[PDB]
DNA sequence: TATAATGGGAGCTGTCACGGATGC
DNA sequence: GCATCCGTGAGTCGAG
């Protein structure tokens, strides 16, 4: 499909929360040893995604 | 309009 | 850490974070250079028999990301694993002869 | 060859110091060479002193001591080290009660050393403190704005030392003061300051109307005590008013020295104004447990008499340089310091309370990182501390003498309006009217007049000559604006005989008001013209004859003239020269009498009259920070006699101690074939032949090889998959060799990284097994030369861990620096100047036989558009070039000076001179007149220039009078139709060359978020197509192109491969797709919760993450 | 032919005020309050100035440098408002039909005589060349039908004919009148002044408006 | 401009008018659900009108309004378009309150989208216009006719 | 004598009667005769071309 | 300027629509290799090398050149664009 | 920020003709990289494109063929020349390229006023069009020789000025 | 993991004009 | 209705 139009509207937290893909519990961002993110931290794989692909 | 002052009144009332 | 957002010169206009490339995403360069290279590959395993370049396409993970053990080809074709090993050795050296002919896939070596 | 200089005026006094204005601040605000019981409360000296005795156990200040430099300059500069002394303070702990007494020396860190020329080594790099002009601090009285007959008093501190204070009269009749954007009663801070109505009654009586305005019974009623309770409940609300909080906090704001400081400038000035004496640096003291005022009741007393309309009451010009101060270098410093040493104090007075209250020294006390924080920011981080600008020795020497409006604790961009950038009258001998930057920052950035310095108060004093009965002194007298307003003051070129002033009428100055005067009102007289302008716009010679934003344009880009292997000072030179040179540092002269003992390429040792001998080392091939050559030629022989202040050794850009900016070519003006078009410049081929703007620059490479959580970065000839013709320069440690030519591709400093962990694709494994050969460990991480970039390598530095003397920072295991040097040949692109504001890119070199020449086969240099003078008004360069063609002839050169020179009568004279040997050698030589130069004659006499019926030799000798000679055109042999201007001009190769910006991008790296390319030459990036060129495209209706520039060569990911892979298969370029900045402005909308959607035309979601982001 | 005059005549360079200055002298110069000086400089270029005369100069050089800074950003601000403005605005179609147009005045009213005096030639030409005419004109003979795009002879056969006393104003179609909804249309705009000659559907017409507005802007003193 | 010697066509101007009286403020609501002193498009009160009045309904009163570049710009019926101009934050808290659509009707919306411009090429008018040679051309005539 | 309003009258008219290619061409003629013409002519500047009339 | 641009503007309503044509032209002749071109051997556009003259591979020029001739045929609606593609294919293939 | 992009100093090029400029040949072999790719391959300079990106990596192992190659490339194709500030649509304009020895680029004397361009060292970006489409965009709209007339005036944008002026005068 | 300890500390000053809400 | 306060704007590309 063709994208004719843009909406912009407010958000409810339901649909907020049907956006997240977790919840970011840590004030953590990546281990200070490993460099690897931190679990339920703001760079947690397990939330947003696997670094690198199909891994 | 400063969240330490106001607290600082807060803390003042006891 | 040192902030990305840390100015370079004494305007407003210039961050620090907008000198640091991206390593990651593939350059348009790298893009097209693997799709030239499963390319050629598939252009040098098509002078091959569909047999013996299903058998390497099997081991290598060519097909299904996974690389098959003899046994498993060889169960796959109905032959026995040493037909199989055997039937992939024998590919492996058209593919070899067939590169020192036609230098093809040399400049993929890097 | 002779060297002829015209005026009659007699300068009494030479050119200051020229960087006296960095070197003495920084001196007095150390004072090093003081010993310390010797030392004046002022600089670091009175920031001790003001931080000391820190009370709570109290720790006092005894005295400080700097230590000598661990490394020198030369040593510094290598190691990227900051050149500085280390400071000790002897501290002694006191405790009151006991008695006792621990004294200690701590060290407080290192303190920058300024070097012998006025700038600074930090961390490696050469750098100036850029002197700050800024208000005054006193008190000022100016117009309101909004009520006419009223007035706004402001009392104004240092920078960072207080708030403002401004005293008002409302409309009610009621006086207001303003503090920290409160207003009050001014009755009720005076009767804290213990004021009663008897006392205002009778000090301000007189002015009758205010008064009663002044007067406010409740205040009145109550004692000093509810007034400084009732004045605290004002200033800080909701605070509760206990009365030792209020007597802190009054006392903090206007009585206190350590967080209120007036200037000495500060306070002088209010002595001055209100004619009153301060006791102190405060408005107010704090003195037998009471509040006694100081400051405002003159400033009161000021405001109602201005009010008034009483006599001897004036308004304040907050332009007028007497209420304008330059902060220069130590000033600044020390603020630095006393915010650092504040800090320290902090940290003291913490450590007082907590740990064992009995066992303290002075060293368990102090932590200096505060202290070393606040320099090292100064220096480091600050605007006014600047990369120093050393394209040629007058870069720097100019750069040490600008002032700036801006920086901390001034003006920003939006604040400057018309008042601050003006020029103004007081300006005159202070501050240079020409030399600003063009653009944004005109009348911000200025620079310090030639004569004039800045006094210990910080206000720019220019000299004057004093003038008795009719007669001239010889006695100077340096005057700030404030005290030059006084007099009445002649100008420089007013004739005399002898010491006596020969006019009847006089040009003279009242308050900057010219004005006609007799000899007997004459009370001063002006030094020089030099004194009315900076040390670049002195040297333009005929400065008189150009319009000033065109002389403007001659002395900004004096600064940016690169120092060439043949440079020459100018033929027509203004006698400052040899001064600037000098000044500069970079020229190298013999301290005593003596004789040569030695002469190298390396060094010159001289045995001087004391019989000690002395060697001086010499700067050879040296990267300036913008990467042109700084070397010093000797100028001397061995067994050569040279006496005290000779020359030695020529620096850069320097020619027998004289200034060589660039070189004396031979020009013509008159259009040629349109390659002259728009101020393009063409030039002879001859020009490269005989290596005229030729230079040397000099690049520094540099690459680290550190520890990595997958192995070492190794410095190695062994690079996976090169062959050895990549090899071939690289030595055994994989450094490429010195003396090696490199171009771009070629590898400076081999080096390999251990390859992140990966999984190859199953296409890697069929071509590993096709091949039979593993996958290396380490992948090639060389550095290379870039592109447009190479030359030959004249250094190499390695340094390495563990070896003695080295230490790099965390990880790194070795650095490695490669300087690659170039010899640079003028060409097209390639931009060229006169000191006249005369500017132009090279577009067109000719074979010499194509360039216009003289009779006798001379061919021109450059080829200069007459089209270019008459808009722009700078006559100056065709002075120049008429002095300079009789220079040229008779082999000399000139010194005119500024607004007293060479005239056209004198210019004419040595036109017949040189007429003399241009022609008579001819008749001699047995050639008479051509009949080419017999037609021009023709021509020009129809164009009035020649008389009528005189001799050919006669008429050629009016036209080369005039400048002009017959000039024949190289391409035909015809000559060209009319005389023409032809003559030596001084001509400079700037800093702008083609070689550096020339760059190029197909495609390249990209940013992280916006996945758009990087900017810039050096990141290899892509050129910004912005707003307006958008707009450009739109206005065309180019669609199509429009969306290539959105979308396949921006960040639209998928678009820009596939238009990557279609073009080098040679298919046509994909339909776009949705650029990645959208989707990032989309995913950075749902962070601000608001749902962004692209709907069809059903109204129905698309999904432009394809899936991706939804679960 | 002295070469400062014919750069001069011909157009190739320079303007009179700047001659005088060469050969004439320098004239009068401005405080930095923008009060100008009793004393006006005598000098020229050619013989020089005086260091007093000089200094007089460089206040009134600094100023218009100072207003030449200040004033690109406000103009560049301008533009881009414009620009905003004006962005949507395209030839969408060839003719809207509307009636309705707007009458071109070739006289102005004069305030000192009190009586009409003919409009200057350029500024007849800026408000009529390339325009579509609302109605039909007849003048000094010529038929000048309902529909047609003026040549820049047209416009002058109007101002021979106004100057005749024939005619006074001009019915034309203008983008004030158009009824052409998200922009403008062919007729109502006229020429694409660019091309002399009807404007192409599909001409973003708002930009360029903005362009043309907005490019001379730093040259307003 | 004319003083300054500037030869300006007098059309731009007027483009640039025509955007600033672009919009109206009712007087009466009439039979409408608007409401008095209310802003809003000259074109949609027209179009409302006109619904109105053929409703038998009564019309909207309404007033001409003039209002500056700046202020024109920022009411404009596109949100992208006036959210990049300035005053972002206003701009998008009233569009996302509002629910509001953009249309994608001018060029700034579709430059920021990365889409084809309603200009020039990429015109409605000129876009789909097709080329064909002879040859080819009448070979698929006799295709179309020989069904 | 051409100058540069008539210059520019010379080229509209041109683009009214003959065109865009043909006045391109014009344009490139009138400027490489222009230039040509310029060098040869003995065009300069020299402190005497600024002369002062004797009215001052 | 490109040869004959004020008749090729003479064609269209709209300077736009001679783009669009050109352009789509050109993308026709890329894709079926310029065998689809109706210039005759002489009237095709051509480039110097070192060796001599060869095709001109510019695709844009030789459309522009061929809209010159009067033998293509431009407008809206003239064919589906299924059966357009199909039919240039059948008459050149790829 | 755009993709293949350049940008150097200016020069003047009274030679060329109204609808071209002077562009050095080490930008247009990088402006053009792809393109010349693929046509070092199509001619026998490269066994295929990764060599020939190899090849040109290095500059000393580029030889004379490749440069006929990118004559053969940039053949009718036009590139946008671009000078800030971009005051109205002029301040781009579109060029076919000739090929320079040289860093500088050469742009014709007609077209300064438009851009308000001078050769005091001015500089100018260069861009490419990548599509048939673009390219016919630039050649047909936005081609120098096809605007000579102001889009604000109507006068002629594009005329004699300067030393043209002058001599013609004379 | 226990002596007692009980309300912060740094302010930042040379625009300038407009639109719009808010205030006697 | 008219003061007044707050919030928002103030050219481009290059380099650093
Ligand atoms: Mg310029
Ligand atoms: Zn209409």
């Amino acid at each position: 499909k063709e994208v004719r139009k843009v909406r912009i509207a407010l958000a409810s937290p339901e649909k907020i929360r049907s956006w997240s893909y977790g919840e970011v519990e840590k004030p953590e961002t990546i281990n200070y040893r490993t460099l690897k993110p931190e679990r339920d931290g703001l760079f947690d794989e397990r939330i947003f995604g696997p670094i690198k692909d199909y891994e | 309009s400063d969240p330490v002052r106001q607290y600082l009144h807060e803390i003042g009332q006891v | 850490p040192v902030s990305l957002e840390t100015p370079i010169g004494d305007e407003k206009d210039s961050f620090y974070g907008d000198f640091i490339p991206d390593e990651h995403l593939p350059s348009p360069v790298d893009a097209a250079t693997q799709s030239l290279l499963s390319e050629e590959l598939e252009k040098a395993l098509s002078k091959l028999s569909e047999r013996e370049a299903m058998v390497l396409k099997l081991r290598k993970g060519l097909i299904d990301g996974r690389e098959h053990t003899l046994e498993e080809v060889g169960a796959f074709f109905g032959v026995t694993r040493e037909r199989i090993r055997q039937i992939e050795n024998k590919a492996l050296r058209k593919l070899k002869y067939h590169e020192s002919r036609t230098r093809k896939l040399r400049d993929f070596l890097d | 060859m002779e060297i002829k200089r015209f005026g009659r005026i007699r300068e009494v006094i030479p050119l200051p110091p020229l960087t006296e204005i960095q070197v003495e601040s920084y001196r007095r605000a150390l004072q090093a060479d003081v010993p310390p019981e010797k030392r004046e409360n002022v600089g670091i000296q009175a920031a001790f002193r003001e931080t000391f005795p820190i009370e709570e156990l109290v720790l006092d200040f005894l005295e400080y001591r700097l230590g000598e430099p661990p490394f020198p300059q030369d040593e510094c500069r290598e190691k990227d080290l900051t050149y500085q002394a280390p400071l000790y303070a002897r501290l002694q702990l006191i405790h009151k009660d006991t008695g006792l007494i621990k004294e200690d020396e701590v060290f407080l860190g290192h303190i920058p050393l300024m070097t012998e020329d006025g700038s600074f080594i930090i961390n490696g790099a050469d750098r100036v403190i850029v002197s700050q002009i800024h208000r005054s601090p006193g008190v000022y009285f100016t117009p309101d704005p909004a009520r006419p007959g009223r007035y706004i008093a402001s009392i104004i501190p240092l920078p960072k030392r207080g708030p403002w204070i401004d005293l008002e009269v409302e409309p009610n009749g009621v006086v207001s003061m303003k503090v920290n954007k409160r207003k009050f009663p001014l009755v009720l801070l005076l009767r804290v300051l213990g004021y009663d109505q008897e006392t205002l009654a009778r000090e301000l009586g007189a002015y009758g109307e205010l008064v009663q305005g002044l007067m406010d019974e409740s205040v009145f009623a109550m004692r000093p005590e509810e007034a400084l309770i009732r004045l605290f409940t004002l200033l800080r609300p909701g605070d509760p008013p206990k009365r030792d909080k209020a007597v802190a906090y009054v006392y903090g704001l206007i009585a206190d020295p350590r967080r209120y400081d007036l200037g000495e400038a500060g306070r002088y000035k209010a002595e001055e104004k209100l004619g009153i004496r301060l006791s102190g640096r405060t408005l107010a003291r704090f003195e037998d447990g009471e509040f006694k005022d100081e400051v405002f009741l003159p400033t009161l007393r000021y405001l109602f008499a201005l009010t008034a309309g009483v006599p001897g009451h004036e308004v304040d010009d907050i332009d007028h340089l007497g209420n304008r101060r330059i902060r220069t270098v130590g000033e600044l410093m020390t603020d630095q310091f006393r915010v650092g040493l504040a800090r320290l104090a902090r940290g003291v007075r913490e450590r007082m309370l907590m740990g064992s209250e009995d066992s303290l020294t002075p060293a368990k006390l102090v932590n200096s990182r505060p202290l070393e924080a606040a320099i090292r920011e100064f220096f480091s981080r600050s605007q006014l501390s600047q990369f120093k600008d050393e394209t040629n020795p007058l870069s720097s020497l100019r750069h040490k003498r600008r002032i700036s409006a801006l920086g901390p604790g001034g003006l920003t961009r939006e604040r400057a309006g018309f008042d601050v950038r003006d020029v103004h009258r007081t300006h005159y001998g202070r501050i240079c009217p020409v030399e600003t930057p063009e653009g944004a920052n005109i009348g911000l950035i200025t620079s310090l007049a030639a004569y004039a310095r800045v006094d210990e108060l910080g206000f720019i004093r220019t000299p004057y000559r004093r003038v008795v009965g009719g007669v001239v002194t010889d006695e100077v007298v340096y005057m700030t604006a404030t005290e030059e307003d006084r007099y009445t003051i002649a100008q420089a070129n007013t004739p005399l005989e002898g010491n006596r002033i020969a006019a009847e009428r006089v040009v003279a100055r009242r308050k900057g008001e010219p004005v006609i005067v007799s000899p007997e009102e004459v009370e001063f007289m002006d030094v020089s013209p030099k004194q009315v302008f900076s040390v670049n716009t002195n040297l333009i010679p005929f400065l008189e004859h150009d319009d000033a934003n065109r002389a403007l344009m001659g002395s900004n880009m004096q600064t940016q003239a690169v120092p060439l292997i043949r440079a020459q000072a100018p033929v027509v030179m203004t006698g400052l020269e040899e001064r600037v040179v000098r000044d500069s540092l970079a020229a190298l002269y013999a301290e005593e009498d003596g004789e040569v003992a030695k002469v190298d390429g390396n060094r010159i040792v001289v045995r001087y009259e004391d019989g000690r001998l002395v060697e001086y080392p010499l700067r050879r091939f040296y990267r300036s920070n913008q990467g042109t050559a700084l070397d010093q030629r000797p100028r001397v022989v061995v067994g050569q006699r040279v006496r005290k202040g000779d020359l030695l050794a020529d620096g850069p850009a320097s020619e027998n101690g004289f200034l060589a900016l660039g070189q004396n070519v031979l020009v013509a003006i008159m259009p040629f074939d349109g390659y002259n078009f728009e101020d393009a410049i063409v030039i002879s081929e001859e020009l490269l032949k005989r290596d005229f703007y030729t230079s040397i620059h000099i690049e520094r490479y540099e690459i680290e090889a550190r520890d990595t959580k997958l192995g070492p970065e190794r410095i190695t000839r062994d690079i996976p998959h090169l062959s050895e013709a990549a090899l071939r320069d690289l030595d055994e440690e994989g450094v490429v060799r010195i003396g090696a030519e490199v171009k771009p591709g070629d590898i400076l400093v081999g080096r390999t990284s251990f390859k992140g962990e990966s999984e190859p694709t199953p296409e890697e494994r069929l071509l590993r097994s096709i091949f039979g050969e593993k996958a290396r460990d380490v992948k090639d991480t060389s550095l290379r030369v870039p592109p447009g970039e190479g030359g030959i390598v004249v250094r190499t530095v390695r340094l390495r861990r563990g070896d003695p003397g080295v230490e790099l920072k965390p990880g790194v295991r070795e650095v490695v620096r490669v300087y690659v040097a170039q010899k640079r040949k003028l060409q097209v692109g390639d931009k060229l100047a006169n000191r006249h504001g005369n500017k132009g890119v090279v577009a067109k070199i000719l074979p010499v036989e194509d360039m216009p020449h003289l009779p006798d086969g001379t061919p021109v240099d450059v080829i200069l558009n007459p089209l270019g003078v008459p808009s722009r008004m700078n006559l100056g360069q065709i002075l120049e070039t008429h002095l300079g063609l009789a220079g040229y002839f008779l082999g000399q050169r000139y010194i005119s000076p500024i607004f007293d020179g060479a005239k056209e009568p004198e210019i004419k004279e040595l036109l017949a001179q040189a007429f003399e040997v241009y022609f008579g050698k001819r008749k001699g030589e047995g050639f008479g007149v051509d009949k080419r130069e017999v037609e021009v004659l023709r021509r020009a006499e129809k164009l009035g220039l020649v008389t009528p019926g005189k001799t050919p030799e006669e008429q050629l000798k009016e036209l080369f009078l005039q400048g002009k000679v017959v000039l024949y055109d190289g391409r035909t042999g015809e000559p060209i139709e009319g005389p023409i201007v032809v003559g030596q001009m001084f001509i400079m190769k700037l800093y702008h060359m083609v070689e550096d910006k020339m760059h190029a991008r197909s495609t390249g790296p990209y940013s992280l978020i916006t996945q758009q390319p990087l900017g810039g030459k050096a990141q290899f990036g892509g050129q910004r197509f912005g707003e307006m060129e958008v707009w450009a495209l739109e206005a065309y209706g180019a669609a199509h192109t429009l969306q290539e520039m959105l979308t396949l060569k921006s960040d639209d990911i998928e678009g820009r491969n596939a238009a990557y892979e279609a073009i080098i298969k040679g298919e046509d370029v994909p339909e776009p797709s949705v650029p990645e900045s959208f989707r990032v402005l989309v995913k950075e909308l749902q962070a601000l919760a608001l749902d962004v959607q692209t709907l069809d035309e059903k109204d129905n979601p698309v999904d432009i993450f394809e899936g991706l982001a939804s679960k | 032919f002295n070469p400062l005059y014919v750069m001069a005549q011909s157009g190739a360079r320079g303007n009179p005020q700047q001659i005088r200055q060469l050969c004439g002298l320098r004239g009068l110069m401005q405080k930095p309050s923008g009060e100008t000086f009793e004393v006006p400089v005598r000098s020229s270029f050619r013989e020089g100035l005086t260091v007093l005369e000089y200094f007089i100069s460089s206040h009134g050089a600094r100023k218009g440098g100072a207003d030449t800074a200040l004033r690109t950003a406000d103009s560049g601000y301008l533009t881009r408002k414009l620009v905003d403005v004006t962005h949507e605005i395209v030839v969408r179609e060839a003719d809207c039909g509307t009636t309705n147009y707007i009458s071109v005045p070739l006289f102005q009213p004069d305030e000192v005589t009190r009586s009409l005096r003919l409009r200057k030639r350029a500024d007849i030409e800026a408000g009529l060349y390339g325009r579509v005419l609302a109605r039909e004109v007849e003048v000094l003979g010529v038929r000048l039908e309902e529909g047609r795009y003026l040549s820049m002879d047209d416009v002058h056969l109007l101002i021979k004919a106004a100057e005749a006393g024939e005619i006074q104003e001009v019915p034309v179609r203008s983008p004030l009148t158009c009824q052409t909804r998200y922009g403008v249309c062919q007729k109502c705009y006229g020429y694409d002044l660019s091309m002399a000659r009807p404007v192409s559907i599909g001409e973003a017409v708002g930009i360029v408006a903005a362009q043309s507005i907005g490019e001379p802007g730093t040259q307003l003193t | 401009y004319r003083a300054q010697g500037v030869k300006l066509h007098d059309k731009h101007i007027e483009i640039v008018v025509r955007q600033m009286m672009k919009y109206v403020e009712v007087t009466d609501p009439g039979d409408s659900r608007l409401l008095e002193g209310q802003v809003l498009e000259k074109w949609d009160v027209e179009a409302l009108n006109e619904r109105l009045i053929a409703e038998g309904k009564t019309p909207v009163a309404w007033k001409p309004l003039l209002m500056g570049v700046t202020k024109s710009a920022l009411s404009t019926k596109s949100w992208l378009s006036a959210a990049s101009f300035q005053n972002t934050t206003h701009v998008l808290t009233e569009a996302a309150i509002a629910g509001k659509k953009d249309e994608l009707i001018g060029l700034k919306e579709n430059v920021i989208l990365g889409r084809l411009i309603p200009a020039g090429t990429g015109s409605d008018f000129v876009r789909f216009t097709q080329v064909v040679d002879q040859k080819t051309l009448k070979a698929i005539e006799e295709a179309r006719k020989e069904a | 004598p051409q100058e540069k309003n008539s210059l520019k009258d010379l080229v509209y008219q041109a683009f009214l009667r003959l065109g865009m290619e043909k006045t391109a061409r014009l344009l490139d003629a009138l400027k490489y005769y222009g230039f040509t013409f310029s060098t040869t002519s003995g065009i300069t500047i020299g402190i005497d071309d600024a002369v002062i009339p004797e009215e001052k | 300027a490109e040869p004959g641009i004020d008749k090729l503007f003479g064609m269209v309503d709209s300077k736009y629509r001679l783009t669009v044509v050109v352009a789509k032209r050109a993308q026709q002749l890329l894709r079926h290799g310029f065998k689809n071109t109706v210039l005759e051997p002489e009237e095709r556009p051509k480039m110097q090398t070192l060796e001599g003259l060869f095709d001109d591979p510019n695709a844009v020029t030789w459309a522009m050149k061929e809209l010159l001739t009067g033998r293509l045929v431009f407008g809206e609606n003239l064919v589906p664009e299924d059966r357009l593609q199909k039919e240039m294919e059948r008459l050149y293939p790829v | 920020r755009v993709d293949y992009s350049g940008r150097s100093v200016i020069v003047v090029g009274p030679q060329l003709k109204l609808h071209q400029c002077g562009l050095p040949k080490r930008m247009a072999l990088e402006l053009f990289k792809p393109f010349l790719l693929k046509k070092m391959e199509e001619k026998g300079i490269a066994p295929n494109v990764k060599a020939a990106r190899r090849m040109l990596e290095r500059q000393r192992d580029i030889k004379d063929e490749v440069w006929d190659a990118l004559e053969e490339v940039i053949h009718g194709k036009v590139v946008l020349l671009n000078r800030a500030p971009t005051l109205h649509r002029l301040g781009i304009q579109a060029f076919q390229p000739v090929l320079v020895e040289g860093q500088s680029i050469q742009l014709h004397p007609l077209v300064c006023e438009a851009f308000n361009a001078d050769f005091d060292g001015d500089q100018m970006a260069v861009h490419v069009p990548l599509s048939s489409f673009a390219q016919a965009e630039a050649r047909i709209q936005m081609l120098s020789a096809h605007n000579l007339l102001s889009p604000a005036s109507g006068e002629p944008l594009a005329k004699p000025s300067r030393d043209i002026i002058l001599g013609l005068y004379y």
